[PDB]
């Protein structure tokens, strides 16, 4: 059973499996780390974004004074912002059959393999994934355009200039394969190819295989994957959340006894706690908003969003900040907090009693009938009247490379009172501000997390007990970060056989039995019998039915096996009507002989001769009699 | 070379699963050969073929695969992959991949049989797998591969397969065999029959489009379309909605049935209760899950409706009944094929709901359909004239915005059945017998309404001038004289290309009076010049080539008032400005050379030379005129290699029309250029004086119709003085609307460009998706422009224009319109 990664992102893979006569798909990862390289994509082009000084190349044959500028002593390529792409070369995905989505954030990438490898097999996914992909890739597509920065550079990308050119530019992977955002007419497309899932749904495939989505708990509609046979079990689970959460709580119950375990989308930040640090966001936030500056956050329309929102709710009365608004800027806010309220059968038991007792589970709808939160589609229009300060701001992308953020933010940065509040732990904010930097804003990084950390992962292994174990090479290696620490790197037994981009692994896996199933008729035509304790076999005959995958055998060459004892051979011999017998013994067998057709026998150990005249009723006889004193197989 | 080195480079790194990866990534990922090497190439990598992981293997031949693309590889590579694939049987995936190869060979340049297509096909039939290897693509391999028009029995066989995905790998081959004809046999249909009944996705959905396409070839089984259409009936509740859908769409492109079978699908009635008060497939499929089966349905009803005269009447009903429907897709869909099936039909009592949906919220879509519908249905009683009427009425006061349609509508509903509304002549129009009736309004948008109808009606039946009133007539002369295209010439006795040529004359007059003194020529550059405007504002037609000419010959004006400016009888140190006017007059021609060159639409390579070679003129013109007033003779030197590398790109890039180019500027330039390369600049200055002093006027040929770009930027108006107000910092939108006339590739180059108050210009690029095409050569551009800055005291003015760009400069093509402003600070 080959696996193929095609994404070496830990949080974002793209796994090829073969199984059976079938080769299934799991997640489309779109790295959008590549993005950070890139300039902003304001939404009224701003002086110093305009007037930035160009990087010079040292031997100067090339013109990148146009394509490269630099702030800071740094550098950034200058374009509409990029999106690295799964290796799709590897094997031709046309042949792969079905697509499992894990959760929106592994499914973001959809449309590329959807629609240009000329895919023509199916995609399953949960409804809330489904949708809330729908959105995300409506924001994104959003703020992609609305402003079209048509420069391309492209001289850069050769390689032999990437090598020069100096860091991070020269970390980047994949260059080549870079790709321009889709738009929505491949979005609509995508979409319509899918087809839904609910939980445990036990989706057969061709009879081939049998997958189900079980509840993850990491967001609102995450699903980790299991695919078996009949005989065979591979739990692909990526990115689940065992901590108190809002979703449905993980269910670790059917994970165990799993032939293959993949394991993907642990922590980003594993010291990171979440409670404590959800605390500092609320403690600076207030400090802040009490010194009278105002506060952005940035953070996507789902998600994290809404545990943020319920900690706000209850902590903003504890200081009586009634009068500060929350305003909540995105072109989806509105669409993703219904969904959010409709999906009651999804969410915790806590919130599925809530909504029992009739009443909207989460209270972010009670906070905009109160109207301390409002929900904006964009900066331009209605907000710009109803503006207020201080405030708290809720922009859209954490990316911070396009955006109502990147507005807000050059509109902010001068001053120092104002304060930006990271949440998303999924990209480096070092990075993220290295554009904007000299910045007075005061930066504060609390990012929030919630995936399992490594010990409730060697918790997990333990529990489950795994036949074999295959994770990122980045979780066997300890992070960079902390060489010393080993807590901060996988461990198992076996160890986790690893992997990184674009490769090929073997599962020490055979492929030994699978199902058949009897037919009664047969069956109760069929005697069994016995030759050991508690053994009892029977010889088999019959023709095979084979439909979708499935094999079935009704009633339309068997060989002996087994000494034949001399004592009763000529005891039944007698008994039957043989006479004028005589039997010789020799060094290991027994000579034989019968005086009527002149039959001679020797028997020895696993070896039996008769040699008569040119007879054919005794010999049938002989045939039948010496037949029968054995075991038939 | 290339490939070469990357063969030696996967040599010797050898890696298993890295270097041969790697390889294959870098490789794919670059480029193509581009040329013969990818025979070598292809070699090299079959000669590493022997080696273990076949995923190596795999990749490789995906890379041959992509490779032949490039239609360079022929028969060697053909018998390298047949020789392969004779020996390299080794699990499924390197079969996979050699199958792929294989038929990305065959069907890229060959298409020919002998070697080309049947021994291919041959190898892959004996190469058939056991365990779904490439059973599939083997399937495929063959479809796509024609024998010839005589292969039908292994597919037979194939049909009752193991694996479903194999049936319907079978099926797109049958698909592919079909598409080019291959007169498919009978036997098929019955082979089929089971096929419908296949109990699982993705092969009914096809073996419905099987069974369509044998069945329309011939109706001959015992009835065999009508067979195949009750096949169709029966499966059209299929469990899915994805097979719904074909299963609609095929029934509909079916068009020849029996007729007595054809209403058995809409036999069940409430419809026929209400008839009766006055004096099954489709009965299931118009009303099913999702609207997509629904607009499948009602193509399928149209398509059939409009083969099938009779059948008819019979769904008139059906269509009525469900408009409803709540989805505004469904509800035009609905309206468009009741208009579509509209004719010999009768809505003797189904003319009041019909009407009743004219009321709908706004719906401008669904009212504007039904009045489209309206003018092309049929009604046979007077009653109904009466009744649409008074319903059009009541629509035409409640939304008086589409009156221009509801006369439309009457017109043609009085054309199509005149006789009919004659009746109705005294009641309609108040004609008390012996009182004089009170003028009504003439301008009334009700009663021009029920005129136009009368008149309309007028043109057939010659008695009713005598039931038309005292007022009537005075009105049909008022309406007949302000809507032409309402109400047609009647028998009331009451109301019983030099363009072209001249300007010829004129341009060739032009080009032939250069013999005389400058004076002259000053004065007939003027009047012809003022005549060209004159012309091209009188025309329409002409507007283009008129205003062209007109710019070219200004051009040349201003390059004569240059030349003959007084600095020339001044010594050069004397050069004092304040009348060089040479200075500027070197700018505006090169930007008249621009804006000839870009703005106008149908431009010939001859008139590109010209303006070219006028764009030299005028760069000699600069070049002399900058050295009259700069001494520095390294600046001059500097100066005059640019101008002469200018000339030398020239000549190069426009080798051709040189010999047209007779005794001209450049012309005598080039054949004058040796000297002076090897001149000192100083004296090349003076030799390019002196040659454009008696240099020729060139004669420019008049292109066939043309027209010039031209924006109009409609909203926001501008003259409204009420402020756009926003806090400080933020963004207000601006709604940008204009209309683009006669421009080329608009996408990629008209620019909105936004003025601030403070000097600065920012220039904004609209998306590809802003440009609508209602019509020939006619853009809409709808887009949003973002403004934004900090607080001001007042309001101000913020400049709109549309640019037009060029490939390094921009031309305004369009009046700038003034936006009112006002930024306001924060508040609490």
């Amino acid at each position: 059973m080959k696996l193929y990664c095609l994404s070496g992102h830990p949080t974002l893979p793209c796994n090829v499996l073969k199984f059976k006569s079938t080769t299934i798909m799991l997640d489309c990862g779109l790295d959008m780390t590549s993005t950070l390289n890139f300039l902003p994509l304001p939404l009224v082009q701003s002086p110093r974004l305009s007037n930035l000084p160009g990087w010079s190349l040292k031997d100067g044959n090339a013109f990148l004074d146009k394509e490269l500028k630099e702030c800071s002593g740094h550098v950034f390529v200058d374009s509409v912002p990029e999106f690295c792409l799964p290796e799709t070369e590897l094997i031709d995905l046309s042949t792969v059959d079905v697509i499992l989505i894990s959760n929106y954030h592994c499914m973001m990438a959809l449309p590329y393999i959807t629609e240009h490898t000329g895919f023509t097999g199916t995609v399953y996914a949960t409804e809330p994934t489904v949708q809330i992909g729908r959105l995300l890739m409506e924001e994104l597509v959003n703020f992609i355009e609305r402003v079209p920065k048509a420069q391309s550079a492209s001289l850069w990308k050769n390689k032999d200039i990437q090598r020069l050119l100096p860091s991070p530019l020269k970390d980047a992977v994949e260059v080549s394969t870079w790709r321009r955002c889709y738009t929505m007419q491949e979005v609509n497309s995508a979409l319509s190819k899918i087809q839904l899932v609910g939980y445990s749904q036990k989706i057969e495939l061709f009879g081939a295989v049998q997958v189900t989505p079980l509840s993850s708990g990491y967001a609102l509609g995450s699903s980790n994957w299991i695919i078996q046979s009949h005989y065979e079990k591979v739990s692909y689970v990526s990115g689940s959340s065992l901590l108190t959460t809002h979703p449905q709580p993980m269910d670790q119950a059917s994970l165990k006894n799993s032939d293959v375990l993949v394991l993907t989308g642990l922590t980003q930040i594993p010291t990171a706690n979440p409670d404590g640090m959800v605390g500092e966001f609320c403690s600076n936030l207030a400090l802040t908003v009490r010194n009278g500056g105002n506060v952005l956050v940035p953070c996507y329309p789902s998600g994290v969003i809404y545990d943020l929102l319920e900690c706000l709710y209850q902590y903003i009365d504890s200081a009586g900040l009634s009068s500060v608004p929350l305003y909540f800027i995105s072109p989806v806010a509105n669409s993703s907090l219904e969904f959010s309220q409709i999906f009651a059968e999804w969410l915790c038991h806590n919130k599925q009693s809530k909504v029992y007792l009739p009443e909207p589970p989460f209270p972010h709808a009670e906070l905009i009938q109160t109207n301390k939160l409002k929900h904006y589609p964009s900066i331009h229009g209605d907000f710009s009247n109803d503006f207020r300060q201080p405030c708290v701001v809720f922009t859209g992308h954490p990316s911070l490379r396009f955006g109502d953020v990147v507005h807000f933010m050059e509109l902010w940065g001068k001053s120092s009172l104002n304060t930006v509040i990271f949440t998303e732990p999924d990209f480096s904010y070092l990075e993220a501000l290295a554009p904007y930097q000299p910045l007075a804003m005061k930066c504060i990084y609390c990012p929030i997390d919630t995936r399992l950390n490594f010990i409730q992962v060697s918790k997990l292994l333990k529990e489950v007990q795994p036949l074999h174990v295959v994770c990122p090479e980045q979780y066997t290696q300890p992070p960079p970060a902390q060489s010393h620490r080993m807590d901060l790197m996988i461990d198992c037994q076996p160890p986790a056989m690893s992997y990184r981009r674009a490769e090929v692994l073997a599962l020490p896996f055979k492929r030994r039995y699978e199902k058949i199933e009897i037919m009664p008729e047969l069956a109760d035509s069929l005697v069994p019998m016995e030759i050991k304790p508690g053994i009892s076999l029977a010889t088999v005959s019959a023709v095979l039915h084979t439909k979708d995958n499935k094999h079935l055998l009704q009633p339309p060459k068997p060989l002996l096996s087994g000494s034949i004892p001399v004592e009763q051979f000529v005891q039944t011999l007698e008994k039957h009507g043989f006479s004028d017998i005589k039997v010789e013994d020799t060094a290991k067998g027994h000579i034989v002989l019968l005086q009527e057709a002149e039959t001679l026998i020797q028997i020895e150990e696993d070896s039996t001769h008769i040699i008569c005249d040119n007879d054919e009723m005794l010999r049938v006889r002989l045939r039948d009699l010496v037949l029968k004193f054995l075991q038939k197989f | 070379p290339s490939k070469s080195a990357a063969l030696h480079i996967d040599l010797c790194k050898a890696t298993s699963p890295a270097d041969a990866l790697q390889y294959l990534l870098q490789f794919a990922r670059k480029p193509v050969e581009a040329e013969s090497v990818e025979g070598v190439v292809r070699i090299l990598l079959e000669h590493y073929y022997k080696e273990n992981d076949p995923s190596v293997r795999l990749k490789i031949a995906s890379l041959l695969g992509l490779l032949s693309k490039t239609a360079g590889f022929s028969p060697d590579c053909i018998m390298d992959d047949a020789i392969n694939i004779l020996q390299n049987e080794k699990s499924h995936q390197v079969l996979a991949q050699l199958l792929d190869t294989l038929l990305a060979i065959g069907t890229k340049l060959p298409e020919n049989q002998a070697i080309q297509m049947r021994l291919v096909d041959v190898a892959c039939k004996h190469l058939t797998d056991t365990s779904h290897g490439v059973r599939n693509k083997c399937l495929q391999l063959l479809g796509n591969l024609g024998s010839l028009e005589k292969v039908q029995k292994i597919i037979g066989d194939y049909f009752s397969d193991q694996d479903p995905r194999v049936r319907t790998a079978a099926i797109k081959a049958m698909l592919q065999l079909h598409e080019r004809g291959l007169k498919l046999h009978q036997t098929i249909y019955n082979q089929a029959c089971k096929l419908l009944s296949d109990d699982y996705e993705q092969v009914r959905s096809a073996a419905v489009q099987l069974i369509w396409v044998v069945s329309q070839l011939y109706p001959e089984s015992i009835r065999l379309v009508d067979d195949a259409f009750g096949k169709i009936c029966h499966m059209v509740s299929d469990g899915s909605w994805v097979v719904r859908v074909q299963a609609a769409k095929l029934l509909g492109s079916m068009e020849q049935v029996s007729s007595h079978f054809l209403e058995q699908t809409l036999d069940k009635t409430a419809h026929e209760r209400a008839k009766e008060l006055y004096s099954g497939a489709f009965v299931h499929g118009l009303e099913d899950e999702m609207y997509e089966v629904r607009i499948a349905a009602v193509e399928a009803l149209c398509m059939l409706a409009q083969s099938s005269p009779s059948f008819a009447e019979k769904c008139l009903d059906f269509l009525v009944d469900m408009f409803n429907d709540e989805i505004e897709e469904v509800r035009l869909q609905s309206i468009h094929t009741m208009r579509k099936i509209s004719n010999n039909i009768t809505l003797r009592e189904d003319q009041l709901d019909t009407v009743l949906a004219v009321l709908e919220d706004s719906s401008r879509d669904i009212r504007e359909a039904l009045h489209e519908l309206l003018c092309c249905t049929n009604v046979s009683t007077k009653e109904g004239i009466h009744l649409a009427l008074v319903e059009l009425l009541k629509n035409l006061t409640k939304y008086p915005t589409d009156r221009d349609s509801i006369w439309k509508c009457l017109k043609f509903l009085g054309s199509r059945h005149p006789t009919l509304v004659l009746p109705l002549v005294p009641e309609l129009l108040s004609t008390h017998p012996f009182f004089d009736t009170a003028e009504p309004d003439m301008d009334d948008p009700a009663y021009i309404a029920v005129l136009v109808l009368i008149f309309n009606a007028a043109k057939t039946c010659p008695t009713m001038p005598a039931l038309f009133s005292d007022h009537t007539f005075r009105h049909y002369a008022y309406l007949r004289d302000s809507l032409s295209h309402l109400v047609p010439a009647l028998r009331l006795p009451g109301r019983k290309d030099p363009s072209q040529q001249f300007l010829q004359q004129s341009l060739e007059r032009v080009y032939s009076l250069q013999h005389l003194d400058p004076q002259g020529a000053q004065e007939l550059l003027e009047f012809t010049i003022r005549d060209l405007q004159r012309l091209g504002e009188l025309q329409s037609e002409l507007a283009g080539v008129a205003d062209f000419s007109a710019t070219y010959l200004r051009c040349q004006l201003l390059l004569i008032k240059a030349l003959q400016e007084k600095l020339w009888n001044v010594a050069a140190p004397l050069y004092l400005k304040q009348s060089d006017l040479a200075s500027a007059a070197a700018k505006q021609i090169m930007e008249e050379t621009y804006k000839m060159e870009f703005m106008y639409s149908g431009v010939e390579n001859k008139q590109v030379v010209i303006i070219h070679h006028m764009r030299l003129q005028a760069k000699a013109l600069q070049l002399i005129v900058t050295a009259r007033t700069t001494r520095g003779l390294d600046p001059l030197f500097g100066m005059c290699e640019k101008f002469l590398q200018e000339v030398d790109f020239f000549q190069r890039y426009f080798i051709a029309d040189l010999p047209h180019l007779q005794d001209s500027f450049v012309d005598k330039l080039l054949d004058l250029m040796p000297r002076l390369m090897t001149s000192k600049p100083a004296e090349v200055v003076k030799i390019l004086q002196t040659m454009l002093r008696q240099s020729a006027f060139l004669h420019l040929p008049l292109p066939e119709q043309i027209h010039k770009a031209s924006a109009t930027i409609i909203e926001p108006a501008g003259e409204s003085d009420n402020p756009l107000r926003f806090t400080s910092g933020l963004v207000v939108a601006l709604d940008v609307d204009a209309t683009l006339e006669h421009v080329q590739d608009p996408q990629n180059t008209v620019k909105v460009q936004v003025l601030y108050p403070d000097g600065q210009a920012q220039m904004i690029h609209p998306k590809p998706a802003d440009f609508r095409n209602p019509g020939p050569g006619r853009h809409r551009l709808i887009t949003q422009v973002y403004l934004s800055h900090t607080a001001w005291t007042e309001a101000c003015q913020v400049e709109v224009r549309l640019l037009l760009a060029y490939n390094e400069g921009t031309i305004p093509f369009s009046k700038p319109v003034k936006v009112y402003i006002m930024p306001k600070p924060a508040r609490r």
